[PDB]
Formats: structure tokens, C-alpha cells, sequence
């Protein structure tokens, strides 16, 4: 038989797309993540010039094909549709935080982390939390912001010998991702610095 | 007949260009003290270097750059050698 | 005649939000700071600014226009004096689903073959962003809700469709609405169009 | 004597490349028919054109293309001239 034509992929939510074509015959629709190892689909059928594919990950590149079956009678794969899902706000945090001492000027601390792995999107910016005291909630902290282009930052005029608290946590077009767990960092004392 | 002790207190009262310290003699007297040696810097006392004698309690720092972090070191010496030091950090008032 | 603050940096957070962030060369360790920020429509008619006072090293500028690039200026002002504008930042904001509908909808019979139609129309005023998709729905019932009306997908870059095979003298009603990156856009108002009948065309 | 009239009743029954029409000669028999002119085509009832025998009721119309808007015309003339005409759509059947 003759293939669906005129097969076009539009994204919908964050995890729904919506594949459309034109022409009792059955579709069949195959889908499938074009950048992964896996070469295999995922499939549904249906009876309407239209499907929508759901539970898919955000901010990721599928390809759609639809196929007509009637009466034992099937028609080779469509014309392949690209369709790129809609953005969603980061669902891990920022990975390995790290806090090390800038040498050879005391007082200031260089902080390098790692972008998270569920960024569902482009990360817009980053958020930096950082505070002296142990009581005060995360939203009386000294906050920084960094592009999300930069994997370190510079935090100048700390205190000597005292413990510090670190949070940060990633941005997104569409909201903001949880926090990373605390990360405790002492500043030296001169008599450990100098030997 | 010995290396001497570290001094018993420090005392530092930051200016817009000095730094004043005072300050104390080990709380051990059997151990003989010839002078005391001082050292600042920023972010280091190995900077600047000065020794003083034996019966001063008070040095005036001069000359310092404005709105800066600076480390102060203070040790004892005599002729055995220098002692423990004590370190004091002070902040130049901008 | 003061020191201007310097590195400074805006950062596009939403779609109607960029953050703006500076740094300053003269804070020492009783005397406090104010620091001015300004912003505007850096591809626009009117050279006038929205401005605010903070005194923190930061600042969240809300309100504004998506898909938009806007200039950033902070300068800082103590005791009287005032400092010039520091070196301007620009920021581009994110996208976001429109919020007009197409206008201008057309439907017009190809000639000289009837039964099939030519649908033209123009790209909404508040796109907020570049459109993706058109959405075509059209139906010959007065009645049924528009999930089912028959629904015909044209891309962002077309501003025309043709729909074939229709009925001889029968009233037909079209919508289209636009979808986007980050969302779709309301329907537009039904237009209505009357295939002729075989006596008035010839 | 003057014009016709149009047609009374005109009726298609589309093949799947045949089309055969069947009609009746107009209401008022007063005015005299000579003929009656068959049109059809694509989208168009001018394309081609058939005159045929009064006395006749059914054509067949051949060699038309599968899955097709065809428009036939039908008007009845005399020696004055030709009536006002009969318009009708026909689907061709697809195989």
C-alpha cells in the first residue's frame, strides 16, 4: 500500500508530541530517541490522522514514522518527522561542589562544580548559597549568581578559622532545580598556614 | 640556653595606614629573650621583617596600603634561635 | 566624580526576568552605598530608561518584554557624588508562548479548479517568540466542539494552505491558532466562507 | 417557436471510470426540443461537449479518470437558441 504523506511532528508539553499526517485502515506509529545506542522503537495504533506520544524526556530530539495496515495489507514506513520536546525545570543538582583555598591569598576560596546530569534544558544561570551561621534558613544566605556558562567563582573577604555552609543549585527557562546538599568547608588558621 | 616561648598576648588596632600592636613577654622569665621579631604582610608574613628589642610592648606599622588584609606575626629570639610565633590578622580601614 | 562599578553582568532568567550583577573596587572591611540600575529596549524609538536603587551587589529587573534584548547600566552614588555608568551589559530574554491569535485569516477558491481552496493569513502580533507551527481547524458542522473539527498542521515558515476536496455550496468555518517553543497561542475568531454552487460560477 | 426550458429532474450514477447520466425533458411541453447539449470536465463543465438526439434520456460518458470531481452541465435547444442549464457534481469511484 501507499505510505502516509505529508507526516509532521509537533511538540506539545514537556512530554507529549503530537504527530499528524494525511491520506477501515489502521496507522501505526513508531517512534524513537535519535541520539541513543538503543536502535530500537517504541510503537501505538491508532485509527485518527493524528497520535500524541507521550511520556518522553525533556529537551530531547525524537523522529516519528507512521505506517497504514489494511486487511492484512501493510504500506512501507513514512517520511521520518523531527520533533524536539519542550523544556522543564532541573530535576537533580549541580554535582560536585568543591570549595578549595586560593593560593597564595588567604581569605578567599575559589568554589568549581559540575553541571547536573538531569538539566532537562539549557541551564540559564546558577545559584550559589553560601552563609557563617548554622541557624538561618537558606533564604537569608549570601547569594550569588553565575551564567551558566561558568563551572567556578570567586568568593573574596571570608573569615579566618570559621566553618562555612554551601548550597547552590542550577536555573532553567522554566524554573529553577532543587538544591545540592550542604557542603562544609573550614577556613585555616595562620598558625596551621604557615610552616 | 634555649629557644624562647611564644609572647603571652597580642594586641593589633588597625588604622587608614597603620597598625599598631601591643603586646606581651612569654609568661615563662627563666627563658633569656634578646628581642622580638616582627613580620606582616598581605596574605603573608614573610613580606616585611623588622626586629625589635627585648623591652618594647608597642610598634607602630607605617606606610601600609589602605582598605587591605594583612597577616602580623610576632616571635621572641635569642641565641639559640627564634621561637613559636603568634599570628594576629588586622584589616586596614579604607 | 566617582569609581564606576565594574564586571558587571546580566543574566536572562525567565522570559520576563533578567538578573543584573556587578562588582565594586572601592567597598571597604559607616558609610553606605547606593547603587543606581538601569534598563531599556535596546532596538526601540524611545532612548528613556526604567531605573531602580538597591544596595546590594545584585538585582532582579521584572516585568519585561520575552524574546526581547535589553542594555544594562549601574553606576553607584555616596554623599553627593555621583559616579558615570559603567560599561553596559547586554541581556537577551528567554521565549514564550504567544499570546494574540494570526490575523488577517483568508480563504479564497483556487482558480479554475473549485472544491479546493486557498487559506492565507498573517503571523499573530504578540508571537513572543518564533513560531513553530500553525494550527488549521475547519469543519462543515455547526455544532461540534473544535476537538473535532478536522485539523491540518502547517509550518511556522508557510503562511498559506490549500484544502481540497470539499463540498459544492456548503458553509465552512475556519480557526487557526499559532504554537511556539514554549507553548501555543489562543484560537483565532471563526471565519466563514461559502463555497458558490455550480449555477453562479458559469 | 422560443427557448426552451431547463431540464426536470437530471441524475449521475459515477463508475469507476464511467459516468451515466439519466434526466427528463422539461415540465412544459408546449415548447419544442431538438436536442439536448451534454458538458463536462475537471472542475469545469466546457471541457468537452456532446449533442445528442432528443428522444434520448441516458449517456454514458467514458474514459474519465478514477477518483475525480467531474462537472456535468445539461441544457435542451431549439432553433431559437438553448435553455437556461442543469448543473450537477459527480465523484468518480476509486479503484
Amino acid at each position: 500500500m501507499l505510505p502516509p504523506v505529508g507526516v509532521q511532528a509537533v511538540a506539545l508539553t514537556h512530554d507529549a508530541v503530537r504527530v499528524s499526517w494525511a491520506d477501515v485502515r489502521l496507522y501505526t506509529v513508531r517512534w524513537r530517541t535519535s541520539f541513543s545506542a538503543s536502535a530500537k522503537y517504541k510503537s501505538e495504533d491508532t485509527t485518527s490522522l493524528s497520535y500524541t506520544a507521550t511520556g518522553l524526556k525533556p529537551n530531547t530530539m525524537y523522529e516519528f514514522s507512521v505506517m497504514v495496515t489494511k486487511n492484512r495489507r501493510s504500506s512501507t514506513w513514512s517520511m521520518t518527522a523531527h520533533a524536539t520536546t519542550y523544556e522543564a525545570a532541573p530535576t537533580s543538582a549541580p554535582k560536585d561542589l568543591t570549595v578549595i583555598t586560593r593560593e597564595g591569598k588567604p581569605r578567599a576560596v575559589i568554589v568549581s562544580w559540575q553541571p547536573p546530569l538531569e538539566a532537562n534544558g539549557k541551564i540559564t544561570a546558577y545559584i550559589l548559597f553560601y552563609t557563617l551561621d548554622k541557624n538561618i534558613p537558606i533564604d537569608d544566605w549570601i547569594m550569588e549568581t553565575i551564567s551558566g556558562d561558568r563551572l567556578t567563582h570567586q568568593i573574596m573577604d571570608l573569615n579566618l578559622d570559621t566553618m562555612y555552609y554551601f548550597r547552590i543549585q542550577a536555573r532553567n527557562s522554566k524554573g529553577v532545580g532543587p538544591l545540592s546538599d550542604p557542603i562544609l568547608f573550614r577556613t585555616l588558621k595562620l598558625e596551621v598556614l604557615f610552616q | 640556653s634555649q629557644v624562647p616561648d611564644q609572647p603571652s598576648s597580642l594586641h593589633v588596632r588597625p588604622q587608614t595606614n597603620c597598625i599598631i600592636m601591643s603586646w606581651t613577654p612569654p609568661l615563662n622569665p627563666n627563658i633569656v629573650v634578646r628581642g622580638y621579631i616582627i613580620g606582616y604582610g598581605v596574605g603573608s608574613p614573610y613580606a616585611e621583617t623588622v626586629r625589635v628589642d627585648s623591652k618594647q610592648r608597642y610598634y607602630s606599622i607605617e606606610r601600609l596600603e589602605s582598605s587591605s588584609h594583612y597577616v602580623i606575626s610576632l616571635k621572641a629570639f635569642n641565641n639559640a634561635g627564634e621561637g613559636v610565633p603568634l599570628y594576629e590578622s588586622a584589616t586596614t580601614r579604607g
